[PDB]
């Protein structure tokens, strides 16, 4: 079971900008009211 | 949870999301902590002060 | 059953979206509220403002 597919037209590649996304939290400690570095 | 110290403990307000246990300030002293039984959280404040 | 195909022409795609991007090692000045959730950051790279 495995297949190769078709019928899939060409295209180039798109780009799009990211507007400050992909932060996460870096530790497991809890801060409030703060700006950490 | 082999964090030792010295202090006052009092209830808290704060609210620590599942993945937390410890709670630090500027300073990096642990301020706060879940009590690892009941699964409340408690304020640490130091004893020495005036 | 609107896919005749044999099984590598008949099939639909759907409609979904997806994007990438890779991280580097930086620099981010993170903004903690009252309640203890990120609700800001700073590149301190990407300027000289930031
Ligand atoms: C799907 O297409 C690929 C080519 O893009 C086929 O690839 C070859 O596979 C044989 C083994 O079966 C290798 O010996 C060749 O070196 C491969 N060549 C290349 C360029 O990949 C593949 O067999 C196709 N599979 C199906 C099910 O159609
Ligand atoms: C840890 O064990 C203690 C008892 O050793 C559990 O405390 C019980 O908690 C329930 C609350 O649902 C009370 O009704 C009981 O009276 C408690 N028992 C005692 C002896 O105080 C505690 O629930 C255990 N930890 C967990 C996560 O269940
Ligand atoms: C992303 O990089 C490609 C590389 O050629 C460029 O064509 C494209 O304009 C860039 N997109 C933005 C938003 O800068
Ligand atoms: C957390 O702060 C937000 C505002 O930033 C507020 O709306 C919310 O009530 C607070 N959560 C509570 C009630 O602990």
């Amino acid at each position: 079971q495995c297949v190769n597919l078709t019928t899939r037209t060409q295209l180039p590649p798109a780009y799009t900008n990211s507007f400050t996304r992909g932060v996460y939290y870096p530790d497991k400690v809890f801060r409030s009211s703060v700006l950490h570095s | 949870n082999g964090l030792t110290g010295t202090g006052v403990l009092t209830e808290s307000n704060k609210k620590f999301l599942p993945f937390q246990q410890f709670g630090r300030d500027i300073a990096d002293t642990t301020d706060a902590v879940r009590d690892p039984q009941t699964l409340e959280i408690l304020d640490i404040t130091p004893c020495s002060f005036g | 059953y609107l896919t005749p195909g044999d099984s590598s022409s008949g099939w639909t795609a759907g409609a979904a979206a997806y994007y990438v991007g890779y991280l580097q090692p930086r620099t981010f000045l993170l903004k903690y509220n009252e309640n203890g959730t990120i609700t800001d950051a700073v590149d301190c790279a990407l300027d000289p403002l930031s």
